[PDB]
RNA sequence: GGGGGGAUGUCCGGGUCGCCCUGGGCACCUCUCCCGGCAGCCUUCGCGGGCAGCCGUAGUCCCGGUUCAUACGUCGCCGC
């Protein structure tokens, strides 16, 4: 996910999904916003999923 | 070019000089003709001219407009006197903005030429036979073979030796080789920088690359390792010839600029070296 | 005019599996010999995956879909082959052209021969073998003794005989030793040499007379994925003898003709090449794969027998399963049908010089019908009829209520296995009639409650059905060409109205004067089957019209002593220049008791008839074809239908929408340009150079231009006998425009069908060939 | 409390601004998807007008054809809509009135 | 379809059946139609079908 | 976006009462110049300059509704 923020493609990685895999990436984002060692990347993924 | 004036082959120079900004004219000179600074005028063409190349000998010369291409065959055989140095020219529009071209001669006569025009949209158009298509008012339908792999503009296209392969290189840092007898394509993909210029050796063995990060590597074929590597200072340059993919209005148009100074230290314990 | 756009009619797209022209190529003649090839009937047959075999007409670039013959449920069409005899000559020098018979396979052991005159299947032949997967007709060197060769699943090349109106399983040439060899494609190199592709990586070359084997060409593994056996999906033969074969690796191999070894491997596609096509003079190869990719190859200059890919392009939206070429009468096209139901016509000799053309996937008949007094819209496909009711106006809605506005009212399922060829509904929607090619069924409706009115006397099916506006006459087209009619008696009771349909009283059509060689040659009596059946607005006058251009009308003579008589003025109504694409009466009555029968043909010839007078109206004396507007003359889409207003007639093609005020009179695409049978000349972006200029005078002031080439007395009377027109292209995939009520105001239901990826089948990708 | 109200009120204000733009263009007749009722939609998404430019390979910018603009508008319609053509349109002056089913 | 056969134990009495295909077309063999597809999708898998849906 | 006008539709004091207008609210078409972009053609080595410019929005005869992706050299097991 840091490589997908550095190469400008996180929106492209998230934009083609379906319902179950959106739930899967949301479940990862919810489970792993807690660690402040990747809070930034995890919050950015949650931004793109909300948008 | 080395042409035969009477029986003495010598150098003729073919200059491409502007007369207006989007027009230019091509003008030939001998050495003694260059000493008196009068030139034999050959063509004036009027669509932002880029470059001029000629085949071995001086029979066919190829001039390049932005969208068009001017093929010229010399009118008489054997070139009896100097005052009859005249070229018949036929112009036709290439489908894309011409970045480069390489011509190979099909031969001690000159039977045909094969033109490979690398355009600024990414494609390489191979016009297979030209003198037998424009030798004959009316012409038959000519249709180039399109080879599209590069995303950005293709910086250099060259035929390779025997004529089986079409080697090429663009912004994507990959030397590509069109197989051209099959449909296949094989490539040396991850160089340091953009393949800005290629040449082929007099024999078929070596290629020599001018890489965009101020470098030249003489590669050998199918060992594909640089048998000669030469590197320069690689700092930021305000380029003279601007860019080959700044022609077609991309998302970020490449600008010749220096925004910040170069970050460099001469290193103590070894003051001949410079980290930058 | 108020419009309800409607996209909820899920009309099913079906995958095209077989495209087959009548003649592969015609002999080139001059302009002084133009009258020799005028009666040559060139037709294109396209067979879809739902078993629909439907004939097209190229029409010198018109591309009019004439007949659709649907197969039943669980029935597909895989291969199509026309068998065209050579030109026979009479005693006097007249020319009888070749009778062309259409054969098909349906993933069975049975080869079917189709009767395009009766619009049903003519014959069946089957032998004890596996399912036939590929077949072809033996080419001409004998004259009257031509034979079909068919490969199959279990191996054995069966050989069928066709002579004197026969199709029978003659014998079996050979079969492979390995039982796991499946024959997938077949093409003839000469009169006696058959080239078959197989599933076990081989291209075998059998010899038909003795049934022997010349040579077994082979191909390697596929080293791109698993599944070591390569599969040669399409073989074809060049005119100089070489064999071109597209296979499972997406390659195109050029095999030598004399030695039967390969001469070239051209890696072209990523997924497998599914179909090939070869130009008639042997100069261009078109390859269509499963990566929705079409690639065009021309020979490399210099060395002989060496081909190379000029250019490729993705014309379709799914795989390119079938294509076939045609080159004659100033028209070199190649028609490629795939799985997105859209036949794409490419120009062959001007490829890279003219745009292609995507023919409509929706049928030519509108297949959308409405009872406007009941506001029922109605559409039919495979065996169901879907009827929607709309419950409200449009003036009421000037968005939470638009979902409740439409209502999926009824879905009528037809028994049996046949398919609904046509239907019709009464103006109040209580009478519906649907025609299969086996039976003509009639249903009575009560606002639902549906009952089946017992039909008697029919039982041979029909292709067109119309119900009278006073709900008294039911007129159908039995076996395509025999127009029949029946009175229906409506007897009221204490429960309601009930319908008894009488015995069908066949009315006879006029004996037209057609020469014997035209009636023998061509497709035969194919253009007799009536395409349109149109009643008047008060049902005192019938008219029918066929594909040849003939319009035959009938009047009603009353006293149940009502009976239909032929119009005395019927012979004055002439044969049109082309097939009538729409034909209907004016609902606004005249002042002399006469009708105004509007006809538009496939050549944009809008005209109006006074059929009781037997002549054209004075409005159509005034407004000829050169007086029509340019956005109606240059549409390239066939006018699918009309809807009426008072003084205005609205036309709809597939993409266009027009209105003409028929009261007033009338006063970009090049007209002088001569192009091929697909699209106009290109303008901006092309591989082919446009402006070639030569240069004398080395100062460059003198250039050249090298061209690249391989009623003036009538109108005085017609004006001494003495605007409002509009067009739009914003309703793009129109399948049907139908009027509703509830210059007068009129609501209308425009029904579109844009094809989606949810409608098209699933694309298939392995690990290596994923798309961007 | 000011933080919570800041976030909510800023998002509602930005949606109201862009929805005012889209409703002005739909009143002009460019036929975009707008929400009808007075509650906020679930996704605070407005349809923008289609840009005049297209990004071709490899990164270049060309003009959008009106053909492709019409294709994207045909995507932007729904499954049911009432599209009233006026006599002023048939004369050639004004534009239509579209009322589409709320998706 | 066809009425199924009735066996006494030794012999089998069966109604003949050819009333399915009068003049229309012969019904496609589903085992052969699925075989040609299985030669077309050898090891390859479908892309995910639609949009946002269960 | 503003500066401004001609014209569409409208209520509140209204007016001899009609053409509408002034005072308030205004949404749209059209004109006008500056704002951001894009191209051509002259000038100069370039820098810049000059000339007549188009676009900032909507649906097409067919049709760019396309073309475009980064190799080989060798695989397996276990240990630190």
């Amino acid at each position: 996910l840091t490589a997908l923020r550095h190469r400008s493609a996180l929106r492209e990685a998230l934009q083609g999904r379906d319902e179950l895999s959106v739930i899967n990436i949301l479940r990862w984002a919810g489970k792993y916003v807690a660690d402040p060692r990747y809070r930034s990347i995890c919050v950015d993924v949650a931004f793109h999923l909300i948008d | 070019d080395a042409i035969e004036v009477a029986g003495k082959v010598d150098d003729v120079l073919l200059t491409l000089n502007r007369l207006t900004k989007s027009s230019a004219q091509i003008i030939a000179y001998n050495s003694k003709m260059l000493a008196t600074k009068t030139g034999k005028l050959l063509h004036t063409y009027d669509e932002s001219p880029q470059s001029l190349r000629s085949v071995a000998g001086g029979r066919a010369i190829v001039a390049a407009a932005k969208e068009a291409l001017h093929i010229g065959i010399l009118k008489t055989k054997k070139l009896a006197s100097w005052e009859e140095l005249a070229y018949r020219f036929v112009s036709f529009d290439v489908p894309d903005i011409i970045s480069t071209f390489d011509i190979r001669p099909i031969i001690a006569e000159l039977q045909d030429i094969d033109v490979a025009v690398g355009g600024a949209r990414g494609a390489i158009y191979v016009y297979s036979n030209l003198l037998a298509h424009l030798h004959t008012l009316r012409v038959g339908t000519i249709q180039p073979r399109k080879y599209h792999w590069h995303r950005r503009a293709v910086h250099s296209v060259k035929w390779s030796g025997d004529g089986n392969y079409l080697i090429s290189g663009g912004y994507e840092t990959v030397l590509v080789l069109w197989q051209l007898d099959t449909g296949r394509v094989d490539f040396l993909p991850h160089l340091s920088a953009a393949i800005e210029n290629i040449v082929v050796s007099p024999k078929g063995s070596a290629y020599a690359l001018h890489l965009d990060d101020n470098s030249a590597m003489v590669l050998s074929t199918a060992e594909m390792k640089p048998s000669m590597y030469v590197s320069g200072i690689q700092s930021l340059v305000l380029g003279d010839r601007p860019s080959k993919d700044a022609l077609v209005r991309r998302v970020w148009r490449p600008i010749d600029e220096i925004a910040s100074p170069l970050v460099a230290t001469i290193s103590p314990q070894n003051p001949s070296h410079m980290f930058l | 005019m108020d419009i309800h756009r409607c996209r909820f009619v899920r009309y099913p797209a079906s995958a095209i599996n077989a495209v087959a022209f009548t003649h592969s190529a015609l002999p080139v003649v001059s302009s002084s010999k133009k009258y020799l090839q005028k009666n040559i009937q060139v037709r294109l047959a396209i067979g879809r995956a739902n078993g629909d075999i439907e004939i097209w007409n190229p029409l010198n670039g018109g591309w009019y879909q004439e007949v659709i013959i649907p197969g039943g449920k669980d029935r597909s069409v895989d291969g199509l082959v026309w068998v065209t005899d050579p030109d026979e000559e009479m005693a006097d020098g007249k020319i009888i052209h070749g009778k062309s018979r259409l054969f098909s396979i349906g993933y069975t052991t049975t080869i079917t021969e189709w009767d395009l005159e009766k619009a049903r299947a003519k014959k069946h032949a089957s032998g004890q073998h596996g399912e036939i997967w590929c077949f072809g007709v033996q080419p001409l060197p004998a004259a009257q003794n031509r034979k079909l060769v068919a490969g199959t699943v279990d191996g054995n090349l069966v050989l069928y005989s066709i002579e004197d109106g026969d199709l029978k399983f003659q014998k079996t040439l050979t079969r492979t030793p390995s039982k796991k060899t499946k024959f997938v494609s077949i093409a003839f190199q000469s009169h006696n040499i058959v080239i078959v592709g197989c599933s076990n990586s081989t291209i075998c070359a059998y010899d038909v007379r003795t049934g022997t084997m010349l040579r077994q060409m082979t191909l390697g593994t596929d080293l791109t994925g698993g599944s070591k056996n390569i599969i040669v999906w399409a073989v074809k033969c060049l005119p100089n003898g070489d064999i071109v074969s597209g296979d499972s690796t997406g390659q195109v191999c050029i095999w030598d003709g004399k030695t039967y070894t390969q001469a070239q491997r051209i890696q072209s596609h990523t997924q497998d090449v599914l179909c090939l096509s070869v130009s008639a003079d042997g100069s261009k190869i078109i390859s269509g794969g499963m990566d929705r990719r079409t690639a065009v190859y021309e020979p490399m200059a210099g060395q002989s027998g060496r081909w190379s890919k000029v250019f490729h392009r993705r014309y379709h939206q799914h795989d390119v399963k079938a294509m076939a070429s045609f080159e004659g009468k100033g028209m070199s096209v190649v028609v490629s049908g795939g799985s997105d139901a859209s036949p794409i016509v490419l120009p062959l000799r001007a490829l890279g010089k003219e745009f292609h053309r995507t023919l409509p996937h929706l049928p030519q008949h509108p297949t959308v019908l409405s009872a406007p007094k009941a506001r029922y819209i109605l559409s039919w496909w495979e065996n169901e009829i879907r009827i929607w009711h709309l419950l409200n106006s449009a003036q009421q809605f000037l968005p939470l209520n638009l979902r409740k506005n439409r209502k999926f009212l009824a879905q009528v399922l037809i028994k049996g296995a046949s398919h609904i060829t046509s239907a019709s509904i009464s103006e109040d929607g209580t009478l519906l009639a649907a025609s299969t090619p086996t039976d003509v069924k009639v249903f009575h409706l009560d606002p639902l409650y549906i009952k089946k009115v017992n039909m008697t006397g029919t039982g041979l099916g029909a292709t067109r059905v119309q119900i009278s506006p006073d709900k008294r006459w039911i007129c159908w087209a039995e076996e395509g060409s025999k127009v029949m009619i029946s009175r229906v008696h409506a007897t009221e009771s204490a429960d309601g109205i009930s319908y008894t349909v009488s015995v069908p009283h066949k009315l006879h059509r006029l004996r037209r004067q057609i020469p014997k060689h035209i009636l023998l040659g061509g497709l035969g009596s194919y253009d007799r089957n009536v395409s349109q059946i149109a009643f008047s607005a008060d049902s005192r006058m019938l008219s029918v019209a066929d594909l040849a251009g003939y319009i035959d009308t009938w009047v009603l003579r009353g006293p149940a002593g009502e009976r239909w008589a032929r119009n005395p003025k019927a012979a004055m109504i002439p044969k049109l220049s082309a097939a009538p694409v729409v034909l209907s009466f004016s609902p606004t009555p005249r002042d002399d008791g006469d009708y105004d029968l509007l006809v538009v043909t496939t050549l944009k010839q809008l005209l109006i008839f006074n059929p009781l007078r037997g002549m054209l109206s004075e409005w159509s004396r005034r407004n000829t074809y050169p007086k029509l507007p340019e956005p109606f003359r240059d549409t390239r889409d066939q006018v699918k239908g009309i809807v009426w207003q008072g003084q205005r007639a609205w036309f709809y093609g597939v993409a266009s929408l027009f209105m003409f005020d028929l009261s007033q009179d009338f006063s970009k695409r090049k007209r002088g340009a001569h192009e091929s049978g697909a699209g106009s000349k290109i303008e901006k972006h092309s591989l082919v150079p446009q402006r070639i200029r030569a240069a004398s005078a080395p100062d460059g002031t003198k250039w050249e231009d090298i061209e690249m080439v391989d009623g003036s007395e009538l109108q005085r009377l017609r004006e001494e006998n003495r605007a409002k027109w509009w067009h739009t292209y914003q309703f793009r995939p129109i399948m049907g425009i139908v009027p509703i009520e509830g210059i007068p105001p009129l609501e209308v239901a425009l029904i579109e069908r844009p094809l989606s990826e949810d409608d098209l089948p699933e694309r298939y990708f392995a690990e290596g060939e994923w798309e961007r | 409390e000011a933080v919570r109200l800041k976030g909510v009120i800023a998002e509602a204000a930005n949606y109201a601004k862009r929805a005012r733009r889209a409703l002005a263009d739909s009143a002009k007749g460019k036929a975009m998807t707008v929400h009808m009722s007075a509650e906020l939609p679930l996704g605070l998404k407005t349809d923008n007008k289609i840009s005049t430019e297209r990004v071709r390979s490899g990164g270049e910018i060309v003009a959008r054809s009106s053909r492709q603009i019409g294709h994207f508008i045909s995507k932007r319609r729904g499954i049911y809509s009432i599209h009233r053509i006026s006599e002023e349109m048939l004369l050639g002056a004004a534009g239509p009135t579209v009322v589409q089913e709320a998706r | 379809k066809n009425p199924k056969d009735k066996r006494v134990g030794s012999t089998a009495y069966r109604v003949v059946s050819n009333g399915g295909d009068p003049r229309l077309a012969p019904k496609a063999k589903k085992q052969s139609l699925n075989l040609k597809q299985a030669l077309l999708r050898r090891d390859r898998v479908a892309k995910p079908r639609g949009g946002f849906f269960v």
